[PDB]
């Protein structure tokens, strides 16, 4: 049974008063470094630093020239040479912006088809490989050092409709995407073809032909009945949610099947458990985990934060005391754990930020 | 350290495997056996998770120490330890899951 306990130590409402869509702590930091998180919403990126006694300090504030920009997602990386962190941001205008957090300067930018961007993820082992999920039938892999589009996932046997979400596994050997067509698709990026595509993107110099991957390495529509808006890897297992107020834990093939022996033709799936909750059946409601994947968090549309202990097998027993506050009534779009799992931040539609410090 | 990062990881991953091997020793109808098989799958996944996250944390620590010849040799060695520990976890799973049936 879950043992985790949290206390609300602070909260703030951002001056712009617009919904905050994204929040991400920077995990590319050493023990002893300050705990920094980024929040995105409207045409703004704001960096905050968590301090003692619940203090939340404003470090940086970025305003995009394009007043019509509505940032939805952000993801952290670091510069291969200097090792200084970098923040990628994207939203409504279909543009990926790479911001240097020291100067708050947009150094690089990438444009795909031009459709709004749903989600951003950096490759766990290659900091220059950025995965973009946009309001389109395909997902893109970018090389931000050489500024090239490595690969396009979709088409003939891609998602029949808009891809909503995607995630890399712990070692960046594979991607699991999901979308409007109810399907979840496996794209292996440790294949000879994908390794070579990556290599050539690095070897390219002015001071480029992208791979068109029309077919996945596994596909299923037997997990959810409605659109899948959030997908995450939990080891060799998958966590995914729909509008049916549950996160489903499942795996490809049968109970004992090794994820790396799974054939593209595999017709079977195994459901392992469901993380039940309530009032979170609206569009763009994201779930997150800490570094060690010991905790699962999900905010709902009325300002309640559900937490689960991922070390507990039975999802019913894994349910931790729900985090509530009398002045927190706005939909929680996203939540972020600090690198050490001591601070949990939640961001809402009313521009509020909520800080929960782990008691136990 | 560069030497301590590879060492602290080697032991941490090996203490992971030892904890799974014992966690598993603590583990019938067709249904009851499928519940035990799930339990062993759950346990080995938690092990695969730990090993991979140790590698990630070992990798990043080294990457945040900038040799360039020994720092790339460090990651090379750590990523090799990870594949060894994952193999051993997937073999201890395949031994216990066949033991419950037999």
């Amino acid at each position: 049974k879950c043992k985790y306990s949290f206390k609300c130590v602070n909260s703030l409402k951002e001056d712009h008063n617009q919904p905050l869509f994204g929040v991400q702590f920077n995990w590319h930091s050493k023990e002893g470094d300050p705990l920094v998180f980024a929040t995105v919403g409207s045409n703004r990126v704001t960096l905050y630093e968590c301090h003692s006694q619940g203090e939340i300090r404003l470090l940086q504030s970025y305003v995009d020239a394009d007043a019509d920009e509505n940032f939805y997602t952000c993801a952290w990386t670091y510069d291969s040479n200097t090792s200084h962190p970098l923040l990628a941001v994207a939203g409504s205008r279909g543009i990926i912006r790479i911001i240097n957090p020291i100067t708050m300067q947009c150094i690089k930018h990438y444009v795909g088809h031009g459709n709004a961007i749903n989600e951003l993820k950096f490759h766990p082992r290659d900091p220059n490989l950025l995965l973009s999920v946009s309001k389109d039938h395909a997902l893109r892999l970018w090389n931000i050092q050489t500024d090239t589009l490595v690969a396009i996932f979709g088409g003939v046997e891609g998602h029949r409709d808009e891809v909503l979400s995607a995630d890399y596994d712990l070692l960046g050997e594979k991607i699991m995407s999901c979308g409007m067509d109810h399907s979840l698709k496996l794209w292996r990026i440790n294949s000879k073809r994908m390794m070579n595509a990556i290599k050539e993107s690095y070897d390219y110099n002015p001071n480029f032909i992208s791979q068109k991957i029309h077919f996945p390495d596994f596909s299923t529509r037997d997990i959810h009945r409605n659109y899948v808006d959030c997908v995450r890897w939990l080891g060799d297992l998958i966590l995914s949610k729909s509008c049916e107020n549950a996160i489903v834990c499942w795996k490809p093939g049968k109970m004992e099947d090794d994820i790396d022996k799974i054939k593209p033709s595999e017709s079977n799936v195994t459901i392992l458990g469901r993380f039940d909750y309530s009032q979170c059946d609206i569009w763009y409601m994201r779930f997150s985990m800490d570094f060690w994947q010991k905790m699962l968090a999900l905010g709902n549309q009325v300002g309640k934060l559900y937490v689960w202990d991922l070390e507990v097998e039975d999802p019913h027993k894994a349910k931790c005391t729900t985090l509530t506050h009398h002045k927190c009534g706005a939909a929680i779009r996203q939540t972020s754990f600090s690198r050490d799992s001591s601070i949990l931040i939640a961001v809402c539609d009313d521009a509020s930020i909520w800080r929960w410090d782990r008691l136990r | 350290m560069i030497n301590e990062i590879k060492k602290n990881a080697q032991e941490r991953m090996d203490e992971t495997v030892e904890q799974l091997k014992n966690e598993l020793s603590k583990v019938g109808t067709e249904e009851r056996r499928l519940e035990l098989a799930k339990q062993v799958v759950f346990a080995a996944n938690r092990a695969l998770i730990r090993v991979r996250t140790i590698a990630l944390e070992a990798a990043w620590r080294l990457l945040m120490l900038g040799n360039k010849r020994d720092i790339s040799q460090a990651l090379e060695e750590i990523e090799k330890l990870t594949k060894v520990a994952a193999k051993k976890i997937k073999e201890v799973l395949e031994a216990k899951i066949k033991e419950l049936r037999e």
